[PDB]
């Protein structure tokens, strides 16, 4: 995250953090006690399956405080439409080994419903950005976790405003042009995150594309494409192997 | 009311029925008021809820 500021600890508690081989790999959502949502691009390069690890209750990673809680990723979901290496479909459903105990510190975020999300949540200015990403294009990561409040902006105003990957309708943007702020590398597959009357819901994941690019803005995984794709399997039966290719729709 | 305008009044989730018909809901570990459009908490940590800053207004 650049040009944001420290989340104080507890008031992210759905950030997710993921680590390969106990180094920083992604970000991630909590959206249930055992569900985690993330980028599908994060797992491109991903060797061995079975070194992932989810981290909740994370803020400071100097220091170990104890409200952290780490769990084994048992599977990971992709949509049959991603194509590795690329932007469109970037989006992970994580599975647990075993639940998170819910906490002041550890607390998933609301998957919203798709016409609550597409009629409502989609109009809401501001959202917040999160992670333990770059502090800097071409910087160092953070140390404790960063957020960021970022406009959303309509397709249309994005293609204009901007100055190469499509912006598809599985996409959306968000930020500011002026390279001053934005998520960056470290951040992706951290919450885009929406307040409304008083409760908090999952509208975007930090995708990809370099940060805080003068005429460029943000882009984010359009969650709201996803929610009948989620729910079918967070009711379906675990299946042997990790990585699992799931049909889109 | 419809769904579309204002979120049908709902503090969460709307679904439109037939005829000038119009029902709220809510997310799991929340109940609906009598009021037909304000969502509860029923458990300790409902989603997309701030434990530190919930008790900070408490
Ligand atoms: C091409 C890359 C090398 C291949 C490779 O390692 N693939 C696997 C992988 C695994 C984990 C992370 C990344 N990864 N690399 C870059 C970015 C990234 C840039 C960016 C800008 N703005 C916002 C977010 C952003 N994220 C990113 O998330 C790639
Ligand atoms: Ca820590
Ligand atoms: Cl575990
Ligand atoms: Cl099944
Ligand atoms: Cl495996």
């Amino acid at each position: 995250i650049v040009g944001g500021k420290v989340c104080p600890k507890g008031e992210c508690p759905w950030q997710v953090l993921l680590l390969v081989n106990g180094a920083q790999l992604c970000g991630g959502t909590l959206i249930n006690t055992i569900w985690v949502v993330s980028a599908a691009h994060c797992f491109d390069k991903i060797k061995n399956w079975r070194n992932l690890i989810a981290v909740l209750g994370e803020h400071d990673l100097s220091e170990h405080d104890g409200d952290e809680q780490s769990r084994r990723v048992a599977q990971v979901i992709i949509p049959s439409t991603y194509v590795p290496g690329t932007t469109n479909h970037d989006i992970a459903l994580l599975r647990l080994h075993q639940p998170v105990v819910l906490t002041d510190h550890v607390v998933p975020l609301c998957l919203p419903e798709r016409t609550f999300s597409e009629r409502t949540l989609a109009f809401v200015r501001f959202s917040l950005v999160s992670g333990w990403g770059q502090l800097l294009d071409r910087g160092a990561t953070a140390l404790e976790l960063m957020v960021l409040n970022v406009p959303r902006l309509m397709t249309q105003d994005c293609l204009q405003q901007s100055r190469s990957p499509n912006i598809t309708e599985y996409m959306f943007c968000a930020g500011y042009s002026d390279g001053s702020k934005d998520s960056c590398k470290g951040d992706s597959g951290g919450p885009h995150a929406t307040h409304y009357r008083g409760t908090w819901y999952l509208t975007g994941i930090v995708s990809w594309g370099g940060c805080a690019t003068v005429g460029h803005f943000g882009v984010y995984t359009r969650v709201s494409q996803y929610i009948e794709w989620l729910q079918k399997l967070m009711r379906s039966e675990p299946r042997p192997g990790v990585l699992l290719r799931a049909p889109f729709p | 009311l419809i769904c579309v305008n204002e979120n049908g009044g709902c503090e969460q989730y709307c679904s439109d029925h037939t005829g000038t018909k119009r029902s709220c809901r809510c997310h799991e570990g929340y109940s609906l008021l009598a009021d037909g459009v304000s969502c509860t908490p029923t458990v300790e940590y409902p989603c997309g809820k701030i434990p530190i800053l919930e008790k900070r207004n408490a």
